[PDB]
């Protein structure tokens, strides 16, 4: 088979430079056009450019023209993206992706074999460990059935990171939010579980957190006032 | 400014028939939502339905999955409503509601009046 | 939008293309240029279209796209780099492998040009408006009664008898054979009045020119049958242009040849025998279209004709037009006989009918550009402008029916001239008034419903009036009784309008 | 350079219904379009190519039609693995790449009413310096809910924070949890902190509040 992998993708500061590989296991690149699409988290789809190793058409769009750069090899039978002086629009994950030349086969049949996808993420703030704070359902008032029970995290850099209940053995009504993009720059999270009003007062729940570049793991108990 | 007119009920029986309809009056429907709410006797504000836009469907409720049926005619500006054999369990009055947001998000500020329904 | 507005939009981008600069905004128009040539792809040429498609002999038109596409890739590929110079010579290779590789799936580019040509060359008769002098001179010398009551009737009972049968064959045969039928019967026609013997062959010559008299329609119907109606309206007015500028130019030449050259009639009449062996030429050199009219059912036509039976307007302009008509081909082939009986002289240079001629076309190509502009509420205001239209009609035959007066006939050939002044003021709204009612075929039917009841109405006065075996009269209380007639038209339309 | 719409950016079916997702382009483009199905988190696939051939390694139940401009997905049968984000996309030239919008279809569910749970912070972040409220709303369809937070009797907008969360593959509903951080400002404002949110499952907004 034929197919697309991506490499490059990190942290970098806004206005830095990164270099994106684009390798092609299979088919070369001599007899196929690679192109690059952008996705934002929330967003659509949205392409950026575009390289032809046959004659060469470095042309770009026109919200990134002028200010990324794309040069593919055949010997090595890859795509170097180099991209310098970002701004806070590009935190997004990359896609590279095949087309073929006019005509019949390769033109008609669109980007068929789209690659795993690099992701790049654009912060002024680098990696830190997440304050963790709990969410009490405030059993005094609006009790007798169910309530839920949760935990907020903020400030704190990359996305991934995961919330476990009593050690994940809790994976009922576990609800885990997306990274919301914080004003400051920094990324916040909620999680939450929904506790009956029987077990609330006998089950001890904890609440930790598991974030894989930051050496953390902060596992903190959830109560009510 | 806007109102809606409302009519249909009756004592029905079980495993019959009834045909509720709604319309509006005072602004284009079009490009709003409608929805069909809920009043028991003994509980308040239930909910039946809900009419997004013209070119999708109906959403329904918990327990009218599946029993109800919810059309929308733009031209007349109606909006319709299959009761299909409704169990006893469920004599109450409908209200009809308009919405204020084009995102469907539920800015609901007025009501229609009301229709008798009474199963057997 | 199968192939022919693609290729109109690719030659109008790329005629922009062609004379503009500063490339930064051509790749809006080199991608509309590209979206033309791949929309063009899969289109079925109506020449291919006769032989099954997946064929080898198809692969080349595909190529020829193949080749067009991958020019404008290799165009747009140097327009995006901020280049100005390249496009220019990109657009002269696509002008070159476009004039090369598609053109030869395509047969003829200049339609339009050809039918204007035809419409502006192929109508040119310069012995039409010197028929009744020819006959009526020093060649054969007809008398009066023998050219009033003996060979247009003979005109008229033919025009029944080829438009009646005739009218089926000119619909089936898809235009082009009809065009050169209509061609042959011009070629017949001047053959049997240059080689004139008695006056059965000038019947024999007006039963071969009833069939050019009645395939007029012909060629409106083949510009619908080659033009397609995304096109049919602008193409359509330019060959009426150039129709009426045909017939212009004939009547000028026959003033040039006649009046000024002092050619004579013989000598005219080769002239015409030439120029329409050159319009059988032309007529050869035509294109034979697929889509017919009545032949490329019936319940579908009888239900959308079944709202437009018992119409008060359309009955109204449909009897107006059957009544008017008859009147008018009833003048017009007897105004050559008046306007030779009036003025007699023998000279050949001192017959000004062509001048008449020509400027009748010019005064109907002005009323019926000054027709279609009337926004006017025809609620009130028709039957009595009918009224007065017809009692101008009244007015002009009866001037034409008095006058016994050398100097007085040159205004009378004005008011022939004026009498089309009170006939194609109103035939485009007679066509307006029945057109927007009724699909295009249903229109051709009423048209030809309405020209088979107006050919009665003109054979049953024939029939009655010129016959030497009923009445018998002269082109004289002809005339007079036109005069009744069209005032007595003009009391019913008068007591119809209030 | 040129758009790409496409109307029915939120639809909702069963198990085997047949959906129409639409697209308008702004040009004449040509019959060279591409429908995408791209899973959430996952790379994009090409589903339909030249807005009417099926692809080799997508099922039968997809298809498409042109329509002038207006380029046209259907689905047949509605597969419970076909829940996904269909993309629309007008290939014409290489740099003339033009994406859609996105469609995220969604499962039809029936409407049930939001269990709205606000939860202020405890003592730990009037000891840090930065408060932070959240309102919870739980089990509920569809995504279009409307968050207000009145705070001091009014609507406090432009400093909310809302995350609606993926589609669950247990019972097919949604959660949102919107986030209101205010500064030290806060602790000296009245004794009333509210959040009223609207959805079409609720008659009337439900206010929740707390004080202190
Ligand atoms: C007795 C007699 N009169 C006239 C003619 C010739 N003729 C018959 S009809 C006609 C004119 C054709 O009608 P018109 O409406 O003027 O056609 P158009 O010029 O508009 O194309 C002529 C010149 C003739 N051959 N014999």
């Amino acid at each position: 088979e034929v197919q697309l992998v991506e490499s490059g993708g990190g942290l970098v500061q806004p206005g830095g430079s990164l270099r994106l590989s684009c390798a092609a296991s299979g088919f070369n690149v001599v007899d196929f056009s690679l192109h690059w699409v952008r996705q934002a988290p929330g967003k659509g789809l949205e392409w950026v450019a575009y390289i032809s190793s046959s004659s060469g058409s470095t042309s770009y769009a026109d919200s990134v023209k002028g200010r990324f750069t794309i040069s593919a090899d055949t010997s090595k039978n890859t795509a170097y993206l180099q991209m310098n002086s970002l701004r806070a629009e590009d935190t997004a994950v990359y896609y590279c992706a095949r087309w073929g030349y006019w005509p019949g086969e390769p033109w008609w049949k669109a980007f068929d074999y789209w690659g795993q996808g690099t992701l790049v993420t654009v912060s002024s703030a680098s990696t830190k460990g997440p304050s963790v704070f709990p969410l009490a359902p405030s059993s005094k008032s609006t009790s007798g059935g169910t309530a839920a029970l949760g935990c907020l995290v903020k400030d704190y850099f990359p996305e991934p990171v995961t919330v476990s209940w009593n050690s994940g053995a809790l994976t009922s009504g576990v609800h885990t939010f997306p990274a919301v993009l914080q004003s400051s720059g920094l990324y916040s999270l909620s999680s939450v579980v929904t506790v009956p009003s029987s077990s609330l007062g006998t089950q001890t729940y904890i609440c930790n957190v598991n974030h894989k570049p930051s050496n953390t793991k902060v596992d903190k108990k959830v109560e009510p006032k | 400014q806007v109102q809606l007119q409302e009519s249909g009920g009756g004592l029905v029986q079980p495993g019959g028939s009834l045909r509720l309809s709604c319309a509006a009056s005072g602004r284009t429907i079009s490009r709003y939502a409608m929805s069909w709410f809920r009043q028991a006797p003994g509980k308040e504000r239930e909910f039946v339905a809900v009419a997004r836009r013209s070119g999708d469907g109906a959403f329904y409720a918990d327990s009218v999955q599946g029993r109800f049926t919810v059309s929308r005619d733009d031209a007349k500006n109606t909006v319709y409503l299959q009761m299909n054999s409704l169990k006893p369990e469920d004599t109450a009055v409908y209200y009809c509601a308009i919405d204020s947001d084009t995102f469907y998000s539920g800015s609901y500020d007025y009501w229609g009046q009301g229709t008798q329904v009474t199963v057997s | 939008a199968d192939l022919e507005d693609n290729w109109e939009t690719l030659n109008d981008n790329l005629k922009v293309i062609e004379k503009a600069d500063n490339a930064a905004q051509v790749k809006d128009a080199l991608t509309k240029m590209r979206a033309a040539a791949l929309d063009a792809q899969k289109a079925t040429p109506p020449k291919l279209e006769d032989k099954s498609p997946d064929s080898p002999e198809m692969k080349d038109f595909r190529h020829g796209f193949d080749i067009l596409v991958g020019q404008i890739d290799d165009a747009l590929k140097l327009a995006n780099e901020g280049k100005v110079k390249e496009a220019q010579a990109a657009a002269e290779q696509l002008k070159t492998t476009r004039n090369a590789y598609i053109q030869k799936y395509l047969s003829w580019r200049h339609l339009v040009c050809y039918l204007c040509f035809y419409g502006f060359m192929a109508q040119i008769r310069p012995g039409e408006s010197f028929i009744t002098p020819y006959l009526l001179g020093p060649d054969k010398n007809f008398t009066r009664e023998q050219v009033t009551n003996e060979i247009t009737p003979v005109l008229s009972y033919s025009y029944l008898a080829v438009l009646v049968p005739v009218f089926l064959l000119t619909d089936y045969l898809r235009y082009t054979p009809v065009l050169l039928l209509q061609g042959l019967s011009f070629v017949s026609v001047w053959l049997l009045l240059l080689l004139g013997h008695s006056v059965a062959h000038m019947q024999l010559m007006e039963l071969f020119y009833s069939v050019t008299m009645a395939a007029r329609i012909a060629y409106s119907s083949y510009i619908f049958s080659l033009v397609r109606p995304a096109r049919y309206q602008r193409v359509a007015g330019y060959s009426r242009a150039a129709v009426l500028l045909g017939v212009f130019t004939s009547s000028v030449l026959g003033q040039l040849l006649v009046t000024v050259g002092r050619v004579s009639f013989s000598t005219l009449n080769y002239i015409s025998l030439a120029f329409l062996t050159f319009s059988v030429v032309l007529a050869l050199f035509l294109k034979r279209p697929k889509r017919s009219l009545f032949f490329n059912v019936l319940a579908r036509m009888l239900r959308e004709l079944g709202d437009s039976l018992r119409r008060p307007q359309l009955r109204l302009w449909s009897l107006w037009w059957v009544f008017n008509s008859a009147g008018y081909y009833l003048v017009v082939y007897y105004v050559h006989i008046l306007w030779n009986e009036v003025d007699p002289t023998t000279n050949s240079a001192r017959v000004y009918n062509g001048a008449a001629d020509a400027a009748s076309t010019l005064l109907g190509a002005i009323t019926s550009f000054a027709a279609g502009f009337v926004k006017i509420r025809w609620a009130r205001w028709s039957k009595l402008l009918i009224a007065g239209v017809t009692a101008t009609q009244a007015g002009l035959v009866f001037l034409l029916a008095h006058t016994r007066h050398p100097s007085s006939i040159w205004l009378c050939y004005a008011a022939f001239v004026l009498f089309r002044g009170s006939y194609q003021f109103l035939v485009p709204i007679a066509t307006f008034q029945i057109a927007s009612s009724l699909s295009k075929e249903l229109c051709a039917l009423v048209f030809g419903v309405n020209t088979f009841f107006a050919t009665i109405v003109k054979t049953i006065i024939t029939f009655i009036v010129s016959d030497v075996r009923g009445l018998g009269l002269p082109v004289r209380k002809q005339f007079q009784l036109y005069s009744v007639y069209f005032l007595i038209l003009s009391i019913i339309y008068f007591l119809g309008a209030m | 350079d040129i758009q790409m719409t496409q109307s029915p950016s939120s639809l909702s079916a069963s198990v085997g219904d047949r959906v129409t997702i639409t697209c308008r382009a702004s040009q004449s483009v040509s019959s060279a379009v591409a429908w995408y199905q791209q899973k959430p988190g996952k790379a994009p696939k090409l589903l339909i190519y030249s807005a009417s051939s099926l692809y080799s390694g997508v099922p039968s139940r997809f298809s498409g039609s042109r329509s002038g401009t207006d380029f046209t997905l259907t689905i047949s049968s509605l597969q419970p693995e076909d829940f996904a984000t269909y993309y629309c996309q007008q290939y014409l030239y290489y740099s003339l790449v033009t994406f859609g919008q996105g469609t995220k279809v969604e499962i039809k569910r029936t409407v049930a009413a939001p269990s709205v749970f606000i939860f202020p912070p405890s003592d730990s972040q009037l000891k840090s310096g930065t408060a932070s409220v959240v309102c919870l709303l739980n089990n509920f369809y569809p995504r279009e809910a409307k968050v207000q937070w009145k705070v001091d009797n009014a609507l406090q907008s432009g400093n909310s924070q809302e995350s609606v969360t993926e589609q669950d593959s247990k019972d097919s509903t949604y959660s949102l949890s919107s986030t209101l951080t205010l500064s030290k400002a806060d602790y000296e404002k009245h004794k009333v902190y509210a959040c009223e949110v609207t959805h079409q499952g609720l008659s009337s907004p439900v206010t929740k509040s707390f004080n202190r």
